[PDB]
């Protein structure tokens, strides 16, 4: 029952993505989504691909 | 953005990736498209050519 807003990534710095962004890349904000449940977890994020 | 089927893009333009422009020289939120994969023999079990 929120908003759900990406003003965090806008600007942002470096970063990836999930590199698919399927709607307006970059833009987003135009689908709701159920929630926003983020499970809190650390990698070293050298092997994104996996 | 992503490519109609069967196409060839050779463009070589810089990337503006931000709001800053970019001018057609390297810098911040510019990066250059092309990147070379470096294939070597003692490569991964995925990354040979």
């Amino acid at each position: 029952n929120c908003v759900a807003d990406y003003s965090v990534l806008y600007n942002s710095a470096s970063f990836s993505t999930f590199k698919c962004y399927g709607v307006s890349p970059t833009k987003l904000n135009d689908l709701c989504f159920t929630n926003v449940y983020a499970d809190s977890f650390v990698i070293r994020g050298d092997e994104v691909r996996q | 953005s992503n490519l109609k089927p069967f196409e060839r893009d050779i463009s070589t333009e810089i990337y503006q990736a931000g709001s800053t422009p970019c001018n057609g020289v390297e810098g911040f939120n510019c990066y250059f498209p092309l990147q070379s994969y470096g294939f070597q023999p003692t490569n991964g079990v995925g990354y040979q050519p």
